[PDB]
């Protein structure tokens, strides 16, 4: 019949997805244990948190 | 104030269909997508309904 | 007999909050499109656009009265994005009888349907539909004193409301 | 090494009154010009906070106050005698427990095993031949074997004189946080977030550290208390009204459970009746 009738229902769908996060600084020295100018013996190994 | 009342108990109705998505409803989480990111899909099925 | 450098790492997890994750990296920064937005607490499905809101710099969500994520920061950059819900509506099939003729007006209501002859109105537009300067009386009514009817080789044709 | 400080004259600490202060931002949201209704640990209104006076009558006083759910902390201090706080459980070198020292350079804070002292205290020396006031004594720990968690922040100076301001901060324990809110004012006040120290220890009690000033006798004896007031509140689970204005700070706080006016303001979610 004559009239207005609702059949669906409209949505966009999203086009990509964006993740984000804060900065990469403040870095911890790790920077040392890998490059520092002697290495301990192992009876008196290094005990680093 | 006669108009006033049409006013404000349809937009205070409106307002607690809203807070009625926060509610856990029994379940863990109230949001849903924490659901099924936490919970194994064989058995979120009884944490959705 | 050579000598050799050899570190030893180990990991553990106790009741003390975590340090280190990733730090897992991000992606670039898209706006005026309708994206799934992650953050440092939050997932949502929205729109991102330029606002001129006056957050606090401790300050990192937004929400309104119903308790909506509307405003959240990216955490880069001292810039303040407003968060919009992606544009969704109904689907309205306006037509006349079937058998007078077979077509059809789709009303796409409450968008801006850039996204999605046209014309735009105030419940949203009409696709198929043209729009004329003559008031006409009202048969199928759509909103905000809009009617659509089939007159003058026919075609659906959107004028305003003639209230006698 | 540490030495127990005599000449003490006792005295009952009196009681003030607080009038709507104590309140702070509950979470990070933004809220612009809503009435926003909060369930977390507040400092009730109009409440008997604890009121020390350190006053030359040689009054000088820094009790172990108990930490029970969070602790409102106050000072009108015009000279920088509040420095910093102890936080631990028993303090005897058995517990894992928190150090804050804002000495004359940094910030530091140190979260480890402290043998404590009797009297923990900071004492500063002062030099008669060019009138200048420098730290001498670090009394407050005897040795630490192994420390978890370190910072130090960025270098400053301080005048360190006893001249002839509020700040004001609130400190809480939850689920392995350590969370202080903290405003410089010179009444209502609402207290920003300044660090988040997220350790994950267990805190009991607490005391204050205060820089009495030296200049008369034996290490023991030749002190003066200065000028110094500090007050002392205790949070607790009371539910609140705050009033958001259209930039985001709290201008109003409404306690639910202080009297029937404002139960009838929170069961509204409005200010005016
Ligand atoms: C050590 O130093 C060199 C040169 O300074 C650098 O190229 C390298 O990335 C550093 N790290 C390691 C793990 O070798
Ligand atoms: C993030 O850190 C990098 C250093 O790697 C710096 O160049 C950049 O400017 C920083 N971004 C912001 C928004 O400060
Ligand atoms: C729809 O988008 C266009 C941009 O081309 C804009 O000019 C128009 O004002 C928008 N309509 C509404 C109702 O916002
Ligand atoms: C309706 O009138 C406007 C001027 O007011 C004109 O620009 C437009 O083309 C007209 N539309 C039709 C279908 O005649
Ligand atoms: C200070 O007094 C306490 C009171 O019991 C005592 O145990 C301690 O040995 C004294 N001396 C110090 C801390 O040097
Ligand atoms: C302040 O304390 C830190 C750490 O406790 C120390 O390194 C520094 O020397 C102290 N400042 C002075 C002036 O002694
Ligand atoms: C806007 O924010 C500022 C803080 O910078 C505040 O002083 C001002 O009162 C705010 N505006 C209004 C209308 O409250």
């Amino acid at each position: 019949e004559k009239g207005i009738y609702q059949t669906s229902n409209f949505r966009v769908q999203p086009t990509e997805s964006i993740v984000r996060f804060p900065n990469i600084t403040n870095l911890c020295p790790f920077g040392e244990v890998f490059n520092a100018t002697r290495f301990a013996s192992v009876y008196a190994w290094n005990r680093k948190r | 104030g006669k108009l006033q009342d049409v006013v404000n108990q349809n937009a205070q109705a409106l307002n607690t269909l809203v807070k009625q998505l926060s509610s856990n409803f029994g379940a863990i989480s109230s949001v849903l997508n924490d659901i099924l990111s936490r919970l194994d899909p064989p058995e979120a099925e009884v944490q959705i309904d | 007999y050579q000598p050799y450098r050899v570190v030893v790492l180990s990991f553990e997890l106790l009741h003390a909050p975590a340090t280190v994750c990733g730090p897992k990296k991000s992606t670039n920064l898209v706006k005026n499109k309708c994206v799934n937005f992650n953050f440092n607490g939050l997932t949502g499905t929205g729109v991102l656009t330029e606002s001129n809101k006056k957050f606090l710099p401790f300050q990192q969500f937004g929400r309104d009265i119903a308790d909506t994520t509307d405003a959240v920061r990216d955490p880069q950059t001292l810039e303040i994005l407003d968060i919009t819900p992606c544009s969704f509506g109904g689907v309205s099939v306006i037509t006349p009888g079937t058998n007078t003729s077979n077509q059809v007006a789709v009303l796409y209501q409450d968008v801006n349907c850039t996204e999605v002859n046209v014309f735009q109105t105030r419940a949203g537009c009409l696709i198929g539909a043209e729009h004329v300067n003559n008031s006409y009386e009202c048969d199928i009514p759509i909103g905000a004193g809009i009617c659509a009817s089939y007159q003058t080789s026919q075609s659906i044709i959107a004028y305003t409301m003639s209230l006698g | 090494q540490c030495v127990n400080l005599t000449t003490r004259t006792q005295l009952p600490p009196a009681y003030t009154n607080s009038f709507t202060r104590g309140v702070y931002y509950p979470d990070k949201v933004f809220r612009s010009s809503v009435l926003h209704s909060t369930q977390d640990l507040f400092l009730p209104f109009f409440s008997n906070v604890t009121w020390f006076h350190a006053i030359h009558t040689k009054r000088f006083d820094n009790p172990v106050l108990p930490f029970n759910d969070g602790v409102y902390f106050a000072s009108t201090e015009k000279s920088n005698i509040i420095r910093g706080w102890i936080f631990g459980t028993t303090l005897d070198s058995k517990t894992q427990s928190l150090l804050i020292v804002n000495n004359a350079t940094n910030v530091v804070i140190k979260v480890c095993e402290f043998q404590f002292c009797n009297d923990p205290f900071l004492g500063v020396y002062y030099h008669k031949n060019n009138k200048s006031w420098m730290e001498s004594e670090f009394r407050v720990y005897s040795s630490a074997n192994n420390c978890t968690f370190e910072y130090v922040s960025q270098p400053f100076l301080m005048d360190l004189e006893g001249k002839q301001n509020l700040r004001e901060f609130v400190f809480k324990n939850i689920d392995g946080y350590f969370k202080i809110y903290s405003k410089h004012t010179p009444g209502f006040s609402a207290l920003e977030p300044l660090v988040d120290l997220p350790i994950g220890i267990n805190i009991t009690r607490f005391q204050t550290l205060l820089a009495l000033h030296r200049s008369p006798g034996d290490s023991s004896s030749g002190w003066t208390a200065g000028a110094a007031a500090y007050y002392v509140g205790y949070l607790q689970p009371r539910t609140f009204l705050l009033k958001y204005n259209e930039n985001g700070t709290i201008t109003d706080a409404v306690d639910c459970a202080l009297d029937p006016l404002s139960e009838t303001k929170c069961t509204l979610k409005s200010f005016t009746v």
